[PDB]
């Protein structure tokens, strides 16, 4: 898989949810072999309150089964970090992948911060 | 594999491939170089060999689509995810999808395809990504401007020569 990341706004406007949460656990194949799955630890989310969330109505972040057809890998040694994941939603379900915008909120500048909480909305539309 | 089909390396050297169909974006000819190319720079490194089919199923199938395609991975549409492969073995394995929806270019103007078909290829030999930002197995689109000086990462090299050793 290769690809163009996308530019933060273009990541959050063409995304379904724009959530901020933990990894939990390793992926693991669950109903289809397609798919590998992280439990993830839902805490804030900046968008895609069409499908509310809460806390913990997401629980689970899609992505491939493999990396050479997009699947995203995730490598942390602290799991109670926090990382912006924004994702698409197919089913109900958030799929993720290698080029989906994901970074550990702590390393994103206050702009980008700030973009996130308030000001790329401003520029989707048009 | 253990779950998903697919094998660690080819077992054999000489592989064939077949570029099913076109995309208008750019002439015919064109993506023949840019995908033979693609090919080249791996057989450099190994004893590998490519032979290019007109019909029947070759190893490599490459391949335009956009949206639904057959797979189980539809593309995103315009940007982002640019194309996906598959690693060695039966049927689909080994084959190369391009996302159409989006431009490209045998030029420093668009998405270069040689730059990912030769990526994708890596794949289709059976190479994972790298995190090696200067490694072409690196999955960010990192478009270079002058191509006449494109040069693979050593990190390549020792990975698939690793795989399948290196030129005799």
């Amino acid at each position: 898989c290769t690809c163009v990341p996308p530019h933060p706004q273009t990541a959050f406007c063409n995304s379904d949810l724009v959530i901020r949460a933990k990894f939990v656990g390793t992926p693991e194949v669950n109903q289809t072999t397609l798919y590998q799955r992280y439990e993830i630890k839902m805490t804030k989310m900046y968008k895609g309150f069409q499908a509310l969330g809460d806390a913990a109505d997401i629980r689970f972040v899609y992505t491939p089964a493999m990396e050479s057809v997009c699947g995203y890998f995730h490598r942390s040694h602290n799991r109670s970090e926090e990382f912006l994941i924004a994702g698409k939603l197919q089913d109900g379900l958030l799929h993720i992948t290698t080029c989906s915008f994901v970074a550990p909120w702590n390393s994103l500048s206050l702009a980008q911060r700030r973009g996130f909480t308030k000001t790329y909305t401003v520029g989707c539309e048009e | 594999f253990r779950t998903f089909p697919g094998i660690p390396k080819w077992r054999k050297t000489h592989l064939t491939y077949r570029i099913v169909n076109y995309t208008p974006d750019l002439p015919k000819d064109a993506v023949d170089s840019a995908v033979e190319k693609a090919l080249k720079v791996w057989e450099e490194v190994t004893p590998l060999t490519f032979s290019r089919l007109y019909e029947g199923e070759a190893d490599i199938m490459i391949s335009f689509a956009v949206r639904e395609h057959g797979d189980f991975y539809p593309f995103d549409g315009p940007g982002n995810v640019l194309a996906h492969a598959y690693a060695p073995g039966p049927g689909i394995n080994g084959d190369a999808h391009f996302d159409d929806d989006e431009q490209w270019t045998k030029d420093t103007t668009g998405t270069n395809l040689f730059l990912v078909a030769a990526h994708e290829i890596g794949h289709s030999l059976g190479l994972f990504h790298s995190a090696n930002t200067e490694a072409l197995m690196y999955p960010l689109y990192h478009s270079l401007t002058d191509l006449t000086r494109f040069r693979l990462s050593q990190d390549d090299i020792n990975g698939i020569q690793s795989l399948y050793g290196p030129p005799p």
